[PDB]
């Protein structure tokens, strides 16, 4: 039932892209999407729309010490700009 | 010979820390500082204080005994 609720909540048609690359015709793919992929859900069934929430970045540290391992892996990061900010480039 | 890297063998221990710019320097300073200081002083006061208490008693007794040692004895100059 948790899987059914997740499937009915997050597999909405406006949040879906049917992408094709290579030897495909766009009109044939559009006709096939009209034939098969039409009317997925389009409705959240309770007018309960989820919203994306910003995430707080925290300068912090986690150290998992286990001296029996032969090699050590260390990652150091700072906050990134996001997808839509052009200075990513 | 004795530096970071070869001090001890530690397995399966996870440490979590945060930036000093992320947290307060005085997080509930008085409201948790007062009971912690009270707990430390009530765990150590019976071991520490009674020697200094009897030093105070010995000091006062010695000073007053020296003061009455300098006091004139009235038993003298009584026969004549
Ligand atoms: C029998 C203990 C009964 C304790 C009752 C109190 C309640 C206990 C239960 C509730 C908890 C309260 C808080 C507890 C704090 C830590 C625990 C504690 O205080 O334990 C008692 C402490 C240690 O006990 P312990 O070392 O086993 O006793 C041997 C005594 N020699 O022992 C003490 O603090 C006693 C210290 C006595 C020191 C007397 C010193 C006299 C002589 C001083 C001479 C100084 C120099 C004089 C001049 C010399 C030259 C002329």
């Amino acid at each position: 039932t948790d899987l059914t609720d997740y499937l009915n909540r997050h597999y909405k048609a406006p949040r879906m892209v049917l992408a094709a690359a290579g030897g495909v015709e766009h009109q044939q793919l559009l006709d096939l999407a009209q034939k098969h992929l039409s009317s997925v859900s389009r409705v959240y069934e309770e007018d309960a729309v989820p919203g994306l929430t910003p995430c707080r970045f925290t300068g912090s540290e986690i150290r998992h010490r286990d001296d029996a391992l032969p090699l050590a892996h260390v990652a150091i990061a700072v906050e990134g700009p996001g997808w839509a900010n052009p200075d990513n480039v | 010979g004795r530096e970071f890297g070869n001090l001890a063998r530690i397995r399966h221990v996870i440490s979590y820390s945060l930036s000093p710019f992320e947290q307060r320097a005085f997080p509930s300073y008085f409201s948790k500082g007062i009971p912690n200081v009270l707990r430390r002083t009530r765990e150590r006061i019976l071991r520490v204080a009674p020697p200094f208490v009897v030093v105070y008693l010995i000091y006062t007794w010695g000073n007053q005994e020296f003061e009455q040692s300098k006091r004139k004895n009235p038993a003298m100059y009584e026969n004549d």
